[PDB]
């Protein structure tokens, strides 16, 4: 699923580009133009502006997808790292909770010995 | 041809690379300026006997382009040494040399110990030539002098006046290198009257 | 025929010929001539004699070959600085007596380096000595030493106008001592100092002129010519490394956390990207103290939310936030401690959904925390931002915000 | 006195880092019984690094508020470049430890000798 | 058992039989080599299917049998005494002997042996043995005798040999050594021309 | 190339253009702005440095006898060590533009002469700058003269 | 799969820099040509860096196509975070500070058996290649044989938890294999110049007080000599010099060289 | 070990002996400074007829049983730990390494041992030290004072500014003897010390 | 207190700042040690007694040890060696 969305919007992503490349064009070619002698058409000419947001709400929507898969894939591996079960998420938390207290014990001391 | 004459000058001034580190400790004295100079006069004269009349200049072009082509001035002035002690032992014409001296485009005045060191060898050498070519040798000199600018370095001042002895000492009536009359025609054709 | 091939090992190519010949008076001793081979079906280039001035040690020999063990390695770097254009002094005997250095006069200017920063370059580099030192004799140390530095620290670099930088480089075992690639890092070197000293200069020339925050919101630490680490913070935690990478011809800006009051990390990790791609368009350290001084405040807050709620980095000031997927929301950071919050979801523009979607219904809880219309922004203070991001009990210890939402 | 005083100064602060390193040894080899030994040794760590704190600071205290009398030449002027009873007590201290390092000596070679023949002996039975 | 390679390299030219063992042994002392002794090595043959019975010098005590595809047998030399008791029993072949000898020469921890497989009475060909007794691994360590062969043998420089065949982490043997040899001599014996 | 090509054409159609920027200012100020937001928050130095660098056997200064202050800088520097102070002057004259146009020593045969060391020196210093590399500095020179000196010492 | 979260991670750049490409190209476009003191120079100016804008938003699309082939609770990954923190933190601050250690003087053997067993069995675990054979023919010194493959036969002398003598020889090459051959040679030159070098590795690694990190430092060069005959020498490309194989394996660096190439 | 006290010497010869075999572990530490001092280290292996000398840094030499040889190579290695003393000392004392060259070519022609070579700088930039120890002539150590802090050194002309007037200049010299300390690295550390910033 | 480069570059500053104040500290102490030592020879002659009387001390012991050492050895060889 985060990989196949991945997949769906790159074909999307790169006519998003195609469309914003050639509206800029569409756009200068127009202004200067306009500045120019040349006179041209009114046409419907497409905004820059609305293809400029359409590709960031893309690029948004990619690195939202890719920055939940990674997060997904780093807590299972760590998971993995880390008989009843109940009894199981106990020992885990308990081995948790010692190493916290041997981190608040070493960081008062150090920090009440000097500063 | 001028791959044999390239083969000589160039061992004549090779530079010793693996020296400056161990410095002096190599057995040998680098041949002094007067057995360097005798062994290269040797080795020219037997490329010069050798030489035909008609290639007699071509490799004069190529001498003095080898030397303007030069940057240290003890290597310039190494081998002006050469050149005047081959026109003084009368193995070169007096007049192919100051030609191809002047008339070579490397002789700049912004190359201004080159500019000395030429125009104080032609001071040397100048007093064989024959009138004609004394003439023409003023008229170069002249056009030459007529490059430089209204204002110049303070430095190079000097080193550029080297121009003037040889112009003081052609213009001299003591001397006589030239029938005065055409002195005055070479300068009067190059300043009119009314040109300073 | 009696003679002896001492190659040297270090430096290849290189053979000394030790021969031995008698001496007519005294048929009881031996007399030593030395010479200095090279070879490039071995092929010999040149030849030189040198033999000037218990018994079994032969001192001039071992002399003489520790002797050209130490110089040869430097004249291939002299050839390498002549065939490049580098004006360099000869191998010189150094004070010290035993030594070999190459001390050069100046260096090629840059490439794309403005001409007035040049001059400062080149009116301040007093000495680019280099020297040889470590096992098997191929580690080369230029010691670059310049004067009238621009700003110090707040380490001990207050002392006398001269700051000594020592640049080592230790080529490959391979590709001899003497080659290119330890002169082409050293300009690579050079021209990323010249790239940082551009920036220094500018903060330099804007330090008398300061907007009086940034004076006690930021310092700087310490300056080694090729790092510029500033520091920042309410304690003065928080710090910035800026450096040139040759490599890829852009800034490198490197944050950490240094000082006894912080979070668990310096917090602005979420906008490295956008900062760093912002100092690379407009190389300006004033406007990176700028922007850090006005965005610090928010993202304090922002980065405490619990990780439900995920942070999307966008351009710099636009930090997005987007809680699940269905809902999002902008953060529009402006100066005066002013945030702009959006509707998230909502377009700008012709009012159709995103592909996210879901519009968020309630809207006017932002506005009590001071139909379509979320999709205006909505300035807040800083402290607002505070109340509406950090997590209070309930009116578990979770935020309003995603009270809100849920 | 003040400079044995300072001598202690100096291998305290030489000591404080190997201290230091010790502790983020510790703290490295801590991966998650054994942990309350971990813990006693840390906190032990600690308490004599405070310990070692406080005797650095009396010791710079003390050297700083001795400064004898003999201290109007500042540093660099001291260098020497090109252009009575205690001397006794120190030639006997000498007298005897030569005579013992000669004594020493002599057992060291004999304990070498026996070492050598018996192994030369108890290779050779092979 | 040390990783060796045979090969046989062509006189060449107008160069006679010995006139090139000359020149090669020359090139080969040219590399710093020391001689350090003299190496026979004399087989024979039976049309019995086909035996061969081979002994090279370096080996003081032991006589080969190989049965081409078939096993070695690596014996005493008294198996040389058993086989002529049998010979009455025994098939004898027709002057089918084959023998070549040459000097030994030692670069540092490589021995290479260059012969001239001499038939009968009148020589013919060039067979070089390139050993490495450190070496006890084989099949990968072709790197090396190539380079080596790179650096003396030049062209004609053999792109291995099958006796390594299929890759296994089996240490070289002598009767490999003996294979490679037998497969040079059957060469020989048929080259012709 | 692709997918970028009509923006480059079009930017390639309209250089030269003197209206240029209006036109690309124009269409492309709005949508950045909106979306990004608003905007932004005497003598060369090279011989000073050798002669600070030389070995205090060299006590170089400035000529004013002949040139002084113009610009290529005559030295009479010194001899001054465990060595010999034949001759002190070496009159050197640098020109401008110092990483190019070796310098050239002003030979005075007048004091080199009258003595046999003198002369000795002369020439071995004179084979010893023929012998030198092309474009030599300063302290080459001095070196080889110190050299030159040490050999005449050792040789005679 | 770590390999998977690394696609992953290289990913979520890649599109930042997509996004950060194409505003590039816009916003350089805006800010229009500079005067750059020349007609021809402003002119190639504009050109060439709107072109490398253009290229970088190529090249970073191309990546990201590409790289898609490739690929009371809360406190708990809390602790979790803390942990791994801890970890690499102690470790690079540990690193950093034995590397430069200020210690210059000690003043301000006996060991069990058992104990130098139990680390030789731990070592042997590791390194499946190589086999350690304990044995203690002559007194509590221990006798290590160590075969690497069918390349070494070590012979390593323990006189305590601690390195004393060395001498490698051939894996043909018989040890006598019983009363422990200590005292001989390889008869080969290479060997013997591989247990020079190993004495000079036991020279070089040398911890003052843990005896068990040099040892296992010791192994782990010696493993590095399964590779032997087999490698080129990373100074001169060749296998050979004087018909020796590269015989050097740098310590803290374990590639080939021949002794002469120092290296 | 008796005669030559200044650097150290030290051996532990080994358990396990042949008939035809030894060995020993020679180390040339410093008096004081033991850790840092560690860079040269021997391991002898006495023959029947040649000693064999393993050397930290990847050396063999085949030694005669002529006792002049070994006495002169133990000589030279002891030159050699006293300049690698200075070395692993100013690594130490956080000075910078300017130089350092195992057998320098550059003096007079040595005995036995080749000559070793040392140059390092102070933290604080203008002070600098330089150390010569060899077999024959050794402890030739000379510091390098700044300029315009000798007052001695003949002013230029040439020179119209300032800033030129920091850098390390008239290299002073500093005689060994009548020094403090009893080791030549006691001796270093005090001048080290010596040429440190004032903190008192 | 209450991603791999920044503990990377913040144990890099913290670790040689520390390294640093450590050698200046050190040069301190070492500087205040030969002013002692050239200006007051007398607190440094007492230091050296001190060591020397120590490492006598030492070696005493160590003999002791060693003659402990061998006489138990001695008694025990001279139980074995019987019939
Ligand atoms: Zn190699």
């Amino acid at each position: 699923d985060p990989v196949q969305r991945y997949k769906m919007l790159i074909p999307q992503l790169k006519e998003s580009l195609q469309t914003l490349m050639k509206v800029a064009a569409q756009n200068l070619i127009q202004n200067t133009n306009i500045d120019n002698g040349q006179k041209s058409s009114d046409g419907p000419i497409q905004r820059f502006d609305k293809c400029l947001e359409e590709f960031y709400a893309l690029c948004d929507q990619l690195e939202l997808c890719l920055r939940l898969a990674h997060e997904c894939l780093s807590q299972s591996c760590d998971s993995a790292k880390h008989l009843p079960y109940p009894q199981y998420l106990a020992v885990i938390k308990a081995q948790i909770s010692c190493a916290k207290d041997i981190h608040t014990a070493l960081l008062d001391c150090a920090n009440k010995v000097t500063g | 041809m001028e791959t044999q004459l390239q083969s000589i000058f160039e061992e004549v001034v090779k530079t010793e690379v693996i020296e400056e580190a161990f410095p002096g400790m190599f057995m040998d004295t680098p041949e002094d300026e007067k057995t360097k100079l005798i062994s290269c006069l040797g080795a020219f004269r037997q490329f010069w006997g050798g030489l035909s009349q008609e290639s007699h200049e071509q490799c004069i072009q190529w001498i003095v382009k080898f030397i303007h082509g030069q940057h240290s001035p003890k290597r310039i002035s190494f081998l002006y040494d050469c050149l005047a002690m081959a026109v003084e032992t009368g193995l070169l014409p007096p007049r192919l040399v100051c030609e191809s001296l002047i008339n070579s485009d490397t002789l700049e005045w912004e190359r201004t110990q080159l500019w000395a060191l030429t125009f104080k060898l032609v001071r040397k050498i100048i007093g064989g030539v024959d009138y004609k070519g004394v003439r023409d040798l003023l008229k170069v000199i002249l056009e030459k002098i007529l490059t430089i600018p209204n204002t110049v370095s303070s430095a190079v001042v000097q080193q550029l006046l080297a121009a003037r002895e040889v112009i003081a000492y052609i213009l001299e009536r003591n001397a006589c290198l030239l029938p005065a009359y055409f002195a005055v025609t070479e300068i009067r054709k190059l300043y009119p009257e009314g040109k300073l | 025929k009696n003679k002896l091939f001492i190659k040297l090992t270090r430096l290849p190519q290189y053979y000394i010929v030790v021969e031995m010949l008698e001496v007519p008076n005294k048929p009881t001793q031996l007399s030593y001539k030395y010479y200095f081979m090279s070879v490039n079906p071995a092929m010999a280039l040149l030849l030189q004699q040198f033999k000037e001035n218990m018994c079994a040690f032969n001192k001039v020999l071992a002399h003489f070959v520790a002797m050209c063990d130490t110089n040869m390695p430097f004249v291939g770097l002299r050839l390498e600085l002549s065939n490049l254009e580098i004006p360099h002094q000869g191998v010189q005997v150094e004070g010290d007596g035993f030594s070999h250095a190459i001390r050069l006069l100046k260096i090629p200017p840059c490439k794309g380096i403005t001409e007035e920063t040049q001059k400062a370059l080149d009116r301040s580099l007093l000495d680019c000595t280099f020297r040889l030192q470590g096992r098997n004799n191929r580690t080369w140390v230029a010691e670059l030493v310049f004067a009238n530095c621009p700003l110090n620290g707040t380490s001990t670099r207050e002392q006398g106008p001269s700051r000594h930088v020592y640049l080592t480089y230790e080529n490959l075992l391979s590709e001899p001592v003497g080659g290119r690639k330890v002169v082409e890092m050293f300009l690579n070197d050079w021209n990323s100092i010249a790239r940082l000293y551009e920036c220094v200069l500018e903060f330099a020339r804007s330090l008398p002129d300061i907007p009086a925050h940034l004076n006690i919101f930021s310092e700087v630490r310490v300056y080694n010519y090729r790092k510029l680490i500033l520091c920042y913070g309410t304690t003065k935690g928080s710090s910035i490394s800026i450096q040139w990478n040759s490599i890829h011809q852009k800034f490198h800006i490197s944050l950490g956390t240094v000082g006894p009051n912080s979070g668990c990390s310096n917090c602005h990790n979420t906008i490295l990207h956008q900062l760093q791609e912002m100092f690379n368009k407009t190389p300006n350290v004033v406007q990176l103290l700028q922007v850090l001084f006005d965005t610090q405040a928010p993202l304090n807050a922002i980065n405490k939310l619990p990780t439900c709620f995920s942070i999307l980095p966008q351009s710099s000031t636009h930090i997005r936030l987007a809680f699940r997927n269905m809902y999002c929301i902008d953060i529009y950071c402006r100066s005066r401690g002013v945030v702009a919050i959006r509707d998230g979801a909502y377009s700008l523009f012709d009012n159709s959904k995103l592909v996210e979607g879901f519009y968020p219904a309630p809207g006017l809880k932002t506005f009590l925390n001071m139909s379509w219309a979320a999709s205006i922004p909505t300035i807040l203070t800083h402290s607002a931002l505070n109340i509406l991001l950090l997590p209070s009990p309930t009116p578990y210890l979770c935020s309003p915000l995603e009270r809100f939402l849920g | 006195n003040t400079a044995s005083l300072c001598r202690i100064g100096q291998e305290t602060v030489q000591d404080i880092v190997y201290r230091t390193m010790e502790i983020f040894q510790l703290l490295r080899n801590m991966q998650l019984g054994t942990y309350q030994d971990r813990l006693t040794k840390l906190q032990d760590n600690l308490r004599q690094l405070s310990v070692l704190f406080r005797k650095l600071r009396l010791v710079y205290d003390k050297c700083n508020e001795n400064c004898g009398g003999m201290d109007p030449i500042p540093v660099e002027q001291l260098i020497p470049y090109v252009e009575s009873e205690e001397r006794r007590e120190i030639a006997e201290v000498n007298k005897k430890l030569k005579q013992k390092n000669q004594q020493l000596k002599q057992i060291m070679d004999q304990l070498r000798n026996l070492i050598w023949d018996i192994n030369a002996m108890l290779a050779m039975r092979n | 058992m040390g990783v060796t390679c045979v090969s046989q390299m062509p006189v060449a030219e107008g160069k006679s039989v010995q006139q090139t063992v000359e020149l090669l042994t020359r090139k080969l002392e040219m590399l710093g080599a020391e001689k350090q002794g003299t190496f026979c090595v004399d087989c024979e043959t039976y049309h019995t299917k086909l035996m061969y019975v081979m002994h090279n010098s370096e080996y003081p005590l032991s006589c080969f049998a190989l049965f081409e595809n078939g096993p070695c047998l690596i014996a005493d030399t008294n198996f040389d005494v058993l086989m002529v008791k049998l010979k009455g029993f025994f098939q004898s072949a027709k002057a089918s002997k084959i023998e070549t000898r040459g000097t030994r020469y030692q670069y540092c921890d490589f021995l290479v042996k260059v012969g001239t497989v001499t038939m009968g009475p009148s020589a013919r060909g060039i067979s070089v043995e390139v050993e490495y007794g450190p070496c006890v691994v084989a099949s990968d360590c072709w790197s090396l005798l190539l380079e080596f062969l790179q650096s003396f043998l030049g062209s004609h420089t053999p792109g291995a040999p099958a006796v390594f065949g299929n890759r296994h982490d089996a240490v070289y043997g002598p009767a490999d050594t003996m294979v490679q040899y037998m497969e040079l001599f059957n060469k020989i014996r048929k080259q012709q021309q | 190339q692709y997918l970028c090509q009509p923006l480059l054409d079009a930017v390639l159609a309209n250089i030269r253009s003197p209206v240029f920027n209006h036109s690309l200012y124009r269409t492309f100020v709005p949508a950045m702005t909106a979306i990004h937001g608003p905007p932004i928050t005497s003598i060369p130095s090279v011989l000073q440095g050798e002669v600070a660098r030389l070995d205090p056997k060299f006590l170089v200064n400035l000529d004013p006898s002949h040139c002084s202050n113009n610009g290529t800088v005559h030295l009479i520097c010194k001899l001054d060590d465990k060595d010999l102070p034949s001759v002190p002057p070496l009159e050197l004259s640098v020109p401008a533009d110092y990483p190019a146009q070796s310098p050239l020593w002003i030979d005075r045969q007048w004091q080199y002469d009258a003595n046999p060391f003198l002369q000795s020196v002369h020439r071995c210093m004179t084979s010893r700058l023929l012998q030198l590399p092309d474009k030599h500095s300063v302290t080459a020179l001095l070196n080889t003269w110190a050299q030159s000196v040490h050999q005449a010492c050792l040789s005679a | 799969v770590s390999v998977n979260l690394e696609a992953f991670s290289q990913a979520i750049s890649a599109i930042q820099a997509l996004r950060s490409s194409v505003s590039r190209v816009f916003d350089c476009l805006k800010d229009g040509m500079r005067n750059k003191e020349t007609l021809e120079g402003r002119e190639k100016a504009f050109i060439a860096h709107f072109q490398d804008n253009l290229h970088s938003v190529n090249r970073d699309l191309n990546e990201l196509e590409r790289l898609s082939n490739l690929v009371l609770y809360s406190q708990l990954l809390q602790a979790y975070k803390w942990s791994n923190k801890l970890q690499y933190h102690a470790g690079l601050a540990s690193g950093l500070l034995n590397q430069q250690s200020l210690k210059r003087s000690a003043n301000q053997l006996v060991l069990p058996p058992q104990y130098v067993d139990d680390v030789i069995s731990r070592i042997d675990r590791m390194f499946p290649e190589m086999s350690i054979h304990l044995s203690r023919p002559n007194g509590t010194s221990a006798m290590l044989l160590v075969t690497l493959g069918k390349v070494l036969k070590v012979i390593v002398v323990m006189r305590s938890l601690f390195i004393d003598r060395t001498i490698v020889k051939g894996y043909n090459e018989n040890v006598y294999t019983e009363d422990l051959d200590i005292w001989s040679k390889s008869n080969y030159q290479v060997f013997q110049k591989v247990t020079d070098h190993a004495t000079t590795a036991l020279l070089h690694y040398q911890l003052p007080q843990m005896p068990d990190v040099v040892v296992r430092s010791f192994m782990t060069w010696l493993r590095s000599y399964i590779k032997l005959f087999q490698a080129p020498c990373q100074r001169c490309g060749k296998f050979l010099q004087d018909g020796l194989p590269p015989t050097w394996r740098d310590f803290r660096t374990l590639e080939a060289f021949h002794d002469t190439c120092r290296q | 070990a008796s005669r030559i006290e200044d650097p150290q010497i030290q051996a532990h010869w080994s358990n396990i002996n042949d008939v035809y075999e030894s060995s020993v572990k020679v180390l040339i530490t410093s008096q004081g400074y033991e850790q840092i001092c560690k860079s040269i280290q021997l391991q002898l292996n006495i023959g029947v007829e040649q000693i064999r000398v393993v050397h930290r840094d990847g050396r063999v030499i085949t030694l005669s049983y002529q006792e002049q040889e070994l006495q002169d190579f133990l000589l030279s290695q002891m030159s050699q730990h006293q300049v690698h003393a200075v070395q692993q000392l100013a690594k130490v004392m956080g000075w910078q390494v300017l130089s350092f060259s195992n057998h320098v070519g550059l003096g007079p022609i040595e005995s036995i041992g080749n000559a070793s070579a040392i140059t390092v700088a102070s933290p604080s930039g203008d002070y600098a030290i330089s150390v010569r120890n060899g077999p024959e002539s050794g402890s030739k150590i000379m510091v390098q004072f700044p300029r315009n802090q000798c007052k001695d050194l003949p002013k230029s002309d040439v020179l119209q500014d300032n800033k030129w007037s920091h850098l390390r200049g008239p290299f002073k010299e500093v005689q060994w003897n009548k020094m403090e300390g009893r080791n030549f690295v006691y001796k270093m550390e005090l001048l080290m010390s010596a040429l440190s910033p004032c903190l008192l | 207190s209450q991603d791999q480069e920044e503990i990377r570059t913040g144990v890099d500053q913290c670790i040689q700042k520390f390294l640093d104040i450590a050698r200046q500290t050190e040069c301190f102490f070492l500087q205040k040690r030969l002013q002692l030592s050239v200006q007051k020879p007398e607190q440094v002659i007492k230091e050296d007694v001190s060591e020397l009387r120590n490492e006598l001390q030492r070696k005493d012991a160590l003999v002791q040890k060693h003659l402990t050492k061998l006489r138990h050895w001695q008694q025990v060889l001279e139980d074995i060696n019987v019939q």
